[PDB]
């Protein structure tokens, strides 16, 4: 298992100036097929996270070369120069080379102070401890079958944590065993609507729970699961 | 072999 180390996890920076942040693999990520599938995400508050740097140097349609990803190995950078207010907030780390894929623990990028394709997830769930739960994701604006569906699980417990993933088109699935089987993710094509079903829940399982496909270029606004007694 |  991978661990994804971040650095710094605060960090305070004023308008225009340069923030760096840094990432480090417990070990290579580098993939046998050539590729080091390390990403870069931003968080803003209330949102989905959202992508940035993917294959250690790739930036997404639409970003800015103001960030920059570089690195190597088991050690990664990101750079954004000239800070503006749209930077503000949470970046990720994430590497998707080795199963399970795992994220940083988060670098919080505050200000100084002083002087069409989209995912819709199901609506919020109220459980009692030991029952299940069961969620949608309908997709749109693309071809579903043609892109593995992620799950990811947000929690201020762990920050961020990678479920696993299904293969839209023939039902073939990867799992995180830190869930023990208790998660299964099931599709319907003539939907075009992903499923993930969370069994023998605890207070532990409540969290935010995300879907996100082509790799990460898009997310589900998320569903919250509440587990209380 | 399965990757993101």
């Amino acid at each position: 298992d991978i661990l994804m180390t971040q650095t710094p996890s605060s960090l305070p920076v004023s308008l225009g100036d340069q923030a760096s942040i840094s990432c480090r693999s417990s070990q290579s990520i580098v993939h046998s097929n050539g590729n080091t599938y390390l990403e870069w995400y931003l968080q803003k508050p209330g949102q989905s996270p959202k992508l940035l740097i993917y294959k250690v140097s790739n930036r997404f349609s639409g970003v800015p070369d103001r960030f920059s990803g570089s690195g190597s190995g088991t050690d990664f950078t990101l750079k954004i120069s000239r800070v503006e207010a749209e930077d503000l907030g949470v970046y990720y780390c994430f590497q998707g080379s080795h199963v399970p894929f795992t994220f940083g623990s988060g670098t919080k990028l505050e200000i100084k102070r002083g002087g069409q394709v989209q995912l819709q997830q199901s609506g919020p769930e109220d459980v009692k401890p030991g029952a299940s739960v069961k969620i949608s994701c309908k997709a749109s604006g693309y071809t579903f079958t043609d892109y593995y569906m992620n799950w990811v699980k947000q929690s201020p417990g762990k920050g961020l944590e990678w479920i696993g993933d299904i293969n839209p088109n023939n039902g073939g699935t990867s799992y995180n065993q830190k869930f023990k089987g208790r998660a299964t993710l099931t599709v319907d094509k003539s939907s075009s609507t992903a499923y993930m079903e969370l069994r023998s829940l605890t207070s532990e399982d409540s969290s935010v729970y995300y879907c996100e496909s082509q790799s990460g270029a898009y997310w589900g606004q998320g569903t919250t699961v509440t587990v209380s007694a | 072999h399965h990757h993101h």
